[PDB]
């Protein structure tokens, strides 16, 4: 439940890559496999 | 599954006796195969055990917080003071025999999760039940007692096995099977069937 | 020198080495004619085709050339005598043996090679997941599609 | 590059040789260049090898290629298998893709 | 009282951040061989310091013990499974009528915690048991 | 739902006898005795005793599958010696020692204070 | 009902390469300088060491399922301490006026070099190895 | 949810030691570690049983009906 | 378009697929209470039986091998060699 | 696509799978309930009535029972409802839809099915509990593991159909696969890891066990083999008993690096008359390799004999291990104190090299190689420098590992693990990488806000110096995380893209087959190969042989 | 006396550390197991719930009841319901206890095993008595109630064994060691430097002589002497677990002997 409430989605150059700037803001690990991997993020 | 990306289904349950045992008389609630470790490099798992062991012993909450100065040594050092081999190994005896096990074993407590998705909730198994009205083909899902998908890919395999007959029997006698009458001049299903 | 060919001859030999208990101390009863002419004759009964005409009789020769090479280099006079002290009996057996095995290594009409191949390539392909060239899936894709815009072109001159 | 080579004494030895790898293609004009051994010049661009050396050669590279994809991964696959592919890709005298633009046009029945 | 600030990725561009305050603001005037190796506090520029690196994580990964002694992807897997775990999702599960609810008979707080589980209320509503495990080849089953 | 009742571990069902004695076919004076609703506890104990008899040429045992509680004891004895006897003896020698232990323990237990 | 080779050996080296119950022994032969020996021995059941006087014997006697005691009061080619059984595999021409052989005692190996053994040494499986004092 | 009657692992009755344990903590002002040992819980299979229990029932009882 | 028993070029040896269909088809007849041309050493399973009707070349079935042009060649299970 | 060439068929079943070491390679464990559902239309025949009637009496809810009884007219007598379900006198000609019984042939598959091996026929074995139970060495062809995979089962309905499965698609028949022209089923996990130990020269067994191990092998000739030792104690070696599993007539020579018909390292392999003479038994011998004891035993003794080889080897080795035990713990990842010293500094110099290159480069002294930016050359160096560093600290670690070290211990069997695993778990993890380059400057001229702009030093750009043991540092963590992700992502991609290719290939060749004139043509008849594989030889019946006439000096070819 | 011989060291209501010598390891074990799994005992194996206004589930509570230890000394004269010719149960094969608890006070009322109330006729045999070793005398904490919560049960305790279910085990935990110094070499210790400095030393060593440096390997010695200790849930006095253990095992053996006979 906590994890669902803290979720993030990104519709649609490289967007599923964990990105430098993400440090501090989005969890580096938590993310679904395949399908929407890297698109669905978790604060 | 542990807490380190290592899931597994039960494969059999053994009663206390058949289980390998500790000289202290302690026996495991669960046994995992050493082989699911070298490759997954999920070391923390191992560590956590070292820690959780010491902890349970000394009634101290084990602190496996990330970036800390907690060492596998400092811990092994603590566990020894507790009269146990500093790594988690402990001579163990084979339940059947009572003899000692030629190889000491990694024994300790480790937090394990009970994941949803339990066999009984999946065991579907049909043998010709209800079929779709539109295609006269078996229905989907097991809640409905449907059929399993013998899709494209499975077919190719059968073709590869050169098992012609089976194939026909799969794509016909089971699922779609229908008799149609045709005009010996215009191969169309335009022949009025008046059977009597 | 190591190429996949039907009939592991080396084995047949070993399987005579002890099926007839061959002693490396006494002399064989093999006639130079036996061996040489025998090996030769063996090469006549391998077959993969049976038309009685020129064309096909020539294909048949082609499809056996290599194996035969293997066969000749292995079943050579010295070898037979000096390398593995066979005897007219063992040797004679080894031959009758190869023939049969060969005949057993032929493909059976019906074998659906189309798929059998497609899959034999698709599978080990789905095992691929990773000195600056385009390889792996992408490239294989490049190929199968017969693309013209390949990313890593190159010309290798000597 | 490394190249095994028969030595006068019989055994294969290793006689390293200079080879130029290129980052761009134009086969048609490089063979003609002097000094190079036009007998061996090669390219991973089978299409080009096709247009220039004929299709029977193209088939070769086409395989030489596929092969490398599969073997660079340590994995092996019996010849025949890939052979069949390439050939099926090469019988119609040209380079027919495994795409729809190629084999579905093929001459086959409608249903396939 | 201005002892903290709220920084977004854009302003982050213009700042220098020390990880540990301590270990990064003492002057360099023997080292435990079992502790990991860290570089140095090379910067007469620090404008900020991290509240605590463990904070770069989020709910799910937060419950992993020592995820810093674990191969990258395995941490992501666990995070996806912690959501399929059983336990008491709410002390009032008995008064709620909802499509399926799975509750553990005897939930146990883990012997191995994270200084960040205190906020995720894990110890209070644990999901998992503390079983005595043995990594060993037994019946081959 | 596909789990067998626990009692099937120690209760013979229908058409199940505690023992079945079939003559081994490979060796002479050999016999494979199958035990029903019995596990390692007995199997291994009897296997061990059966190996004290010097007229015993062979003796092993196996629970072919954990799922089921049954096992097989194989016995080969010296010409003229019937393994069934070799089995009898063993069980006895076992009971005797057992009784013994029972006593000696009960003795000591009584000299104890607490 | 025979014996196939007798000879006292002097152990020159004893090597325990990452094994704790096995050592590969290499002892030379007293008498005929031509003869040398390479053997695998269970140092746990039969210790050995720097320069020992070892008596060796081969034979093929004192294949039906193995039995054990009783005969503890019967036959007894127990005039030795250590004994093994094995299967010999390859006979080799060390060339020159010398010839060698190879035996495998369930993995414990032995190579024997000499020449007059052309007769005294078997050509089949059977082959016991007896050692004493 | 209430103290497990008996230890999963070995079977040593444990459900009759929760209150005892708690008291040893609050009043006897002892550390979880010794409190355990005094209650006769010497092996870890039997120490995690109590040490880890999260007596949730005490929160389920606050629900009026 | 037929081909005399002579000029026969197809494999003398029976293909696995041919024998698996022969085996199936006879096994099926046997399962339908059809006469058995062999003596059962105590066999009961149709297939297992049919296997033994082949092992004793007593299966009155013939295989028609169509070539790719349209022609063919009729081989009898009595002729065909069963190595495999 | 989903209705004509791919349909939902009846008589299918699916559940979770788990390994079962006491099941034969070619069987499959079908949970009683599933067997009670799936049925098989068997016609009544004097060769069976007794069993058939007996089952019909057993009814649809006791295993060896049945459901439905079909008659002449085509009526269906439903055996679970029917005033006359306890009556019914079977009539020759009728049909008794019976439960699936033991030894039935069934098509068992795991998806995705990108093989023939993904679908194979297994002998049924009805058993308790509810998971399909399968032999481990059937694992790889289906590419399964037991972390939750589910598998599909289909039941032949026609007498022919069955035959087609038991004669063409049987697991036995598939051990030597035509694709890799080698076998496609080896020996894994415990059986492999163990068989090795059980083999060590240092490994001996005595009476009580020997007698059990022997008995354990079902095909035992009950003839106790004479001990390798008869001295102070009659001891057998590991090889000794294992050899019981290997049948007679199997021969196998090997020779690894230092082999020498006396293999001081218990190297290579030598098996004669089905008796293992020398060499430790591990992956190369028993793996699913080309030369393999399996490739040989299939070709020589027959598919079935070789099918059995598996269970036997397993039953024996498994038992032996069940009593020897085997495990792993952190301990197994700890390296010699002086070693970590030598390692930590091994890196210490790698860093100095990078640093010394860097300063060189910044002085513009560097000489740019041809075709590369002085910048490109710079990077490539450091990356090389760091890789070597990792690999040597790693090697450095691998040497400590005592033969008793379980990790190393599995690596030697070839049952899991490789240099890399050790190297990372024990010494330095390594240089992280995204898109083939070392971590980028997501921020302006820097990696994270914890570094100063322009900083190409290893720490800054993704070089995780620590080990999984020692633990990573935030930055290290984050970095290693980035790569981690790159992985998981192309993971999801490399799957679909390949899945697609797998099809285009399959459609493209679909209809190609070896016709009766040994030719290879597609539907049209258009010849594709005048002789299949150019030798009209079947891929499975092939093996790598050496053409003794190509190599060797001219003198040796003559000698 | 004859073979097998003991040497109790410790002893009390719950434990019995003792040395069992001159026996086969096979037996030491068979004994050990049997103790763990085949000694009979009385335990609730059926709960009839009348009212449960509690926070816990019926079967959840029922499960715990089953686990609550009950007296079992005279269990040898109580039958297995499956053998009693009664329909279901009776006072010849069972023991029925009642549990009734009402949340009276607004101060949480606890429900202990001491509240079970034998209703059936014990027939003068010591059997089925909530076993209590508490200090305060409140054997096991079954459940807790709120303001006005009810719990009205009726259990039927039956004879059973650890095999059908673990609730029926009287043993708890059994220590077991043999050859404290690895003289027998039945193990190969895992080390980093000195397997002797890294691996602890069992109390049991004190009761045995060291290995004597240069002494060869004793290749003929087998396992004699075992250092055990039986903990006891208490439904049975420790001495009994050991006896009844020995007994049971002995009967098991006898029944095979009796088998051949009827054969
Ligand atoms: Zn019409
Ligand atoms: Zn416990
Ligand atoms: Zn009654």
């Amino acid at each position: 439940t906590l994890s669902h409430l803290r979720r993030t989605n990104t519709p649609i150059a490289k967007p599923r890559q964990l990105h430098n700037t993400h440090w501090g803001l989005v969890c580096p690990a938590e993310t679904p496999e395949g399908q929407a991997c890297g698109l669905v993020k978790n604060l | 599954a542990s807490r380190h990306g290592q899931k597994g289904t039960i494969g059999i349950t053994y009663r206390r006796e058949d289980m390998p045992f500790t000289a202290e008389g302690i026996v495991p609630d669960l046994i995992i195969n050493p082989h699911a470790i070298p490759s997954r490099m999920t070391v923390a798992h191992l560590i956590e055990c070292l820690l959780s062991k010491v902890a349970a012993l000394s009634g101290n909450e084990g602190d496996a917080s990330p970036f800390t100065d907690i060492t596998v040594e400092g811990i092994s050092k603590l566990l020894r003071e507790h009269g146990y081999q500093s790594r988690g190994f402990e001579v163990m005896y084979n339940g059947h025999t009572g003899k000692k096990l030629m190889a000491q074993i990694f024994f300790g407590p480790t937090y394990y999760q009970r994941l949803r998705h339990m066999v009984d909730d999946k065991i579907h198994a049909r043998a010709r039940g209800p079929m779709q009205v539109l295609t006269r083909q078996p229905v989907e899902g097991r809640s409905r007692d449907g059929g399993l998908r013998f899709g494209e890919m499975e077919r190719d395999c059968m073709i590869a096995h050169g098992a012609a007959s089976f194939l026909k029997e799969r794509l016909m006698e089971a699922s779609d099977a229908f008799r149609v009458h045709i005009c010996g001049i215009c191969g169309l299903m335009t022949v009025i069937a008046k059977l009597n | 020198a190591n190429w996949p060919l039907p009939v592991n001859i080396r084995r047949i030999i070993q399987n005579a080495q002890q099926t007839f208990h061959i002693d490396h101390t006494k002399p064989s009863d093999l006639t130079i004619k036996d061996i040489v002419l025998g090996v030769k004759d063996l090469q006549e009964n391998l077959l993969v085709l049976r038309g009685k005409n020129e064309i096909i009789q020539n294909a048949q020769r082609d499809a056996v050339t290599l194996f035969c090479c293997l066969l000749r280099s292995r079943l050579a006079t010295r070898r037979v005598l000096q390398e593995y002290r066979l005897t007219k009996q063992a040797f004679d057996w080894v031959l009758s043996n190869i023939e049969a095995q060969f005949l057993r290594s032929v493909v059976h009409p019906g074998e659906m090679v189309g798929v059998l191949a497609a899959q034999s390539i698709g599978e080990p392909a789905t095992q691929m997941t990773l000195k600056k060239v385009t390889s792996g899936v992408p490239r294989l894709k490049e190929i199968l599609n017969v693309a013209k815009n390949m990313k890593t072109p190159s010309l290798t001159v000597y | 590059y490394d190249r095994k080579v028969p030595s006068p004494t019989g055994e294969y030895v290793k006689e390293p040789e200079w080879v130029l790898e290129t980052d761009g293609v134009n086969l048609s004009e490089v063979m003609t260049v002097p000094g190079i051994d036009p007998t061996r010049i090669y390219t991973n661009s089978f299409i080009d090898i096709m247009e220039v050396l004929g299709i029977e050669a193209g088939r070769a590279a086409l395989y030489k290629e596929v092969y490398n994809v599969i073997a660079s991964d340590g994995s092996y696959v019996n010849y025949r298998h890939m052979a069949l592919l390439v050939d099926v890709m090469t019988t119609q005298g040209g380079l027919t893709s495994v795409t729809r633009h190629g084999f579905n046009r093929s001459n086959t029945g409608a249903l396939m | 009282e201005g002892l903290v600030e709220y920084i977004d990725a854009e302003e982050e561009e213009s700042i220098l951040i020390a990880m540990q305050p301590e270990d990064l603001e003492p002057a360099e005037a023997d080292v435990d061989p079992a502790k990991r190796i860290r570089v140095s506090h090379h910067a007469t520029t620090f404008t900020h310091c991290e509240i605590h690196p463990s904070m770069i994580l989020g709910v799910a990964a937060s419950i992993i013990p020592f995820p810093d002694h674990n191969q990258s992807p395995r941490n992501t897997y666990q995070s996806a499974m912690g959501k399929q775990a059983m336990g008491v999702f709410l002390t009032n599960y008995n008064v709620r009528m909802d499509t399926m609810a799975n509750i553990l008979y005897y939930p146990q707080k883990p012997l191995g915690t994270t200084r960040a589980m205190e906020y995720l209320k894990f110890r209070e509503l644990p999901a998992g048991q503390n079983a005595i495990v043995a990594i060993a080849c037994y019946s081959g089953y | 739902m596909n789990a067998p009742d626990r009692f099937e571990l120690f209760l013979l069902g229908e058409g199940e006898s505690k023992l079945k004695i079939d003559p081994d076919t490979k060796a002479p004076n050999a016999v494979v005795i199958t035990f029903e609703k019995e596990d390692h506890t007995l199997g291994n104990l009897i296997r061990a005793e059966l190996l004290n008899d010097r007229k015993v040429l062979f003796a092993a045992y196996k629970v072919e599958h954990p799922f089921f509680a049954r096992f097989k004891l194989r016995i080969q004895t010296t010409e003229g010696y019937d393994p069934k006897d070799a089995l009898k003896n063993a069980c006895n020698s076992i009971i005797n020692k057992l009784g013994a232990l029972k006593t000696n323990f009960e003795t000591e237990w009584n000299l104890q204070t607490l | 009902s025979n014996t196939l080779f007798d000879d006292i050996f002097q152990v020159s080296e004893v090597d325990p390469g990452r094994y704790n119950k096995v050592c590969r022994i290499e002892a030379a032969s007293t008498t005929q300088d031509q003869c040398k020996l390479t053997l695998d021995i269970n140092v746990e059941l039969f210790p050995v060491a720097a320069q020992d006087s070892l008596t060796v014997t081969i034979a093929s006697s004192l294949t039906r399922s193995w039995r054990p005691p009783q005969a503890g009061d019967r036959s007894l080619a127990d005039d030795y301490d250590y004994v093994m059984y094995g299967t010999a595999y390859k006979f080799e021409e060390v060339s020159k006026d010398l010839i060698a052989v190879y035996y495998s005692f369930g993995g414990l190996l032995m190579r024997l070099e000499g020449n007059y053994r052309n007769l005294n040494n078997l050509k089949q499986e059977n082959a016991y190895l007896l050692i004493r004092r | 949810m209430i103290v497990p009657v008996r230890c999963f692992s070995c079977g040593k009755v444990v459900g009759d030691k929760w209150e005892s344990y708690l008291n040893l903590l609050q009043e006897d002002e002892l550390d979880e570690g010794t409190a355990l040992s005094r209650l006769g819980l010497k092996r870890y299979c039997c120490r995690r049983m109590i040490l880890t229990h999260v007596d949730l029932i005490e929160k389920f009882l606050r629900y009026n009906p | 378009k037929a081909i005399p028993k002579d000029q026969r070029a197809t494999t003398p040896y029976m293909t696995k697929y041919e024998r698996a269909r022969i085996l199936g088809t006879r096994a099926l007849q046997i399962s339908m209470n059809a006469p058995v041309f062999v003596d059962l050493e105590g066999e009961t399973d149709p297939l297992r039986i049919a296997m033994k009707e082949l092992a004793e070349k007593k299966i009155p079935l013939v295989i028609r091998r169509y070539l790719p042009d349209g022609s063919f060649e009729d081989w009898s299970v009595e002729e065909l060699i069963v190595d495999l | 696509r989903g209705n004509l060439m791919g349909k939902r068929v009846d008589f299918s079943a699916r559940t979770v799978i788990s390994g079962d070491p006491n099941l034969e390679l070619d069987q499959v464990g079908v949970p009683k309930s599933i067997a009670k559902t799936l049925t098989y239309p068997e016609v009544v025949t004097p060769y069976n009535i007794d069993r058939l009637t007996q089952l019909v009496r057993n009814g649809p809810n006791e295993h060896p029972g049945a459901k439905y009884v079909i008659r002449d007219s085509g009526d269906r007598i439903d055996l679970r409802y029917s005033k006359r379900a306890g009556d019914i006198q079977l009539q020759y000609g009728w049909k008794v839809e019976r439960h699936i019984m033991d030894n039935d042939p069934v098509l068992f598959n795991r998806q995705p099915s990108l093989h023939k091996m993904s679908m194979m026929a297994h002998r049924v074995k009805v058993i308790p509990y509810s998971t399909f139970r399968l032999n481990l060495s059937v694992t790889s062809p289906y590419n399964a593991d037991f972390d939750g995979d589910e598998m599909n089962l289909h039941v032949p309905q026609s007498e022919e159909t069955r035959a087609e499965l038991s004669q063409l698609c049987a697991v036995p028949l598939q051990i030597v696969s035509p694709q890799s022209n080698k076998p496609c089923m080896g020996i894994v996990q415990d059986t492999l890891c163990g068989i090795r130990k059980l083999t060590l020269r240092d490994t001996f067994i005595e009476l009580d066990q020997v007698l059990n191990m022997l008995y354990w092998v079902p095909d035992w000739d009950g003839v106790i083999p004479t001990p390798a030792i008869i001295k102070p104690k009659p001891l057998w070696s590991g090889k000794q008993i294992l050899s019981v599993a290997i049948p007679n007539g199997i021969h196998l020579q090997r020779f690894d690096e230092g082999t020498t018909l006396l293999s001081p390292k218990d190297n290579g392999m030598l098996i004669i008359d089905g008796q293992i003479i020398f060499g430790v038994v591990e992956k190369k011998t028993v793996g699913s390799s080309n030369g393999g004891l399996i490739h040989v035993v299939t070709r020589e003794k027959g598919p079935q004999v070789c099918a059995k080889l598996f269970g036997n080897i397993q039953k024996v080795v498994n038992f032996w291990l069940l009593h020897n035990g085997f495990s792993t713990g952190i301990g197994d990842t700890i390296a010699d104190g002086p070693t970590m010293r030598e390692i930590t500094e091994t890196i210490a110099e790698a860093k100095k090299k990078v640093l010394d290159v860097t300063k060189e480069a910044q002085a513009n002294l560097l000489t740019a190689k041809h075709g590369m930016t002085l910048r490109e050359s710079f990077e490539d160096n450091v990356v090389r420098f760091l890789n070597e560093a990792r690999d040597k600290a790693g090697r450095l670690a691998e040497v400590n590992l005592k033969d008793l070290n379980n990790v190393k211990q599995m690596v030697m069997a070839g049952s899991k693990g490789s240099f890399i695993n050790i190297a990372q778990m024990s010494a330095c993890v390594g240089q992280q990488s995204v898109e083939g380059k070392r971590i980028a400057f997501g921020f302006v001229d820097r990696t994270l806000p914890h570094f100063s702009k322009d900083d190409y030093s290893p720490e800054s750009k993704g070089f995780v110096e620590n080990s999984y043991l020692r633990g990573l540092t935030p930055q290290e963590f984050f970095f290693h995380a980035m790569g981690g992700r790159e992985g998981l992502i192309d993971t999801a991609v490399k799957t679909a893209e390949t899945g697609y290719i797998q099809r285009r290939l399959v459609k493209a060749l679909e209809d190609i087959m070896v016709h009766y004139d040994n030719t290879t043509r597609n539907s049209l008849g258009n010849v594709i190969q005048f002789i299949y594989g150019e030798d009209g030889m079947d891929a499975a019946h092939i093996e790598k042989q050496s053409l003794d006439t190509i190599g060797g000096s001219d003198a040796a070819f003559e000698k | 006396e004859e073979g097998p011989q003991v040497k109790i060291r410790e002893a009390s209501k719950d434990n019995v550390d003792f040395i069992l010598s001159n026996v086969d390891l096979a037996m030491a074990n068979s004994l050990r197991r049997v103790m763990i799994a085949e000694i009979p005992t009385l335990a609730i194996d059926s709960v009839e719930v009348e009212t449960n206004t509690t926070v816990l589930a019926d079967e959840f509570i029922a499960h715990r009841l089953g686990l609550i230890p009950l007296q079992s000394m005279d269990i040898e004269q109580l039958e297995y319901s499956r053998d009693c010719f009664c329909e279901d149960h009776c006072d010849k094969c069972s023991v029925v206890l009642t549990l009734q608890a009402f949340g009276e006070s607004e101060s949480t009322t606890n429900v202990y095993s001491k509240d079970l109330v034998i209703v059936s006729n014990l027939m003068g045999r010591n059997i089925g008595h909530p076993i209590i070793q508490d200090k305060e005398g409140n054997g096991v904490l079954i459940c807790k109630l709120r303001k006005g919560q009810e719990l009205k049960l009726t259990c039927v305790a039956k004879k059973g064994i650890a095999k059908e279910h673990a609730k029926w085990g009287p043993a708890a935990a059994i220590e077991f060691e043999y050859d404290p110094w690895n003289k027998l070499k039945h193990t190969d210790y895992w080390y980093e430097q000195d397997s002797a400095k890294e691996w602890p030393q069992s109390k049991n060593c004190e009761y045995e002589d060291p290995p004597n440096e240069g002494d060869p390997f004793d290749y003929k010695a087998q396992a004699d002497t075992f250092y055990m200790n039986v903990e006891s849930v208490g439904s049975i006095p420790v001495d009994q677990v050991v006896v009844r253990g020995i007994d049971t095992l002995q009967k098991k053996v006898a029944s095979i002997l009796l088998a051949l006979t009827q054969m």
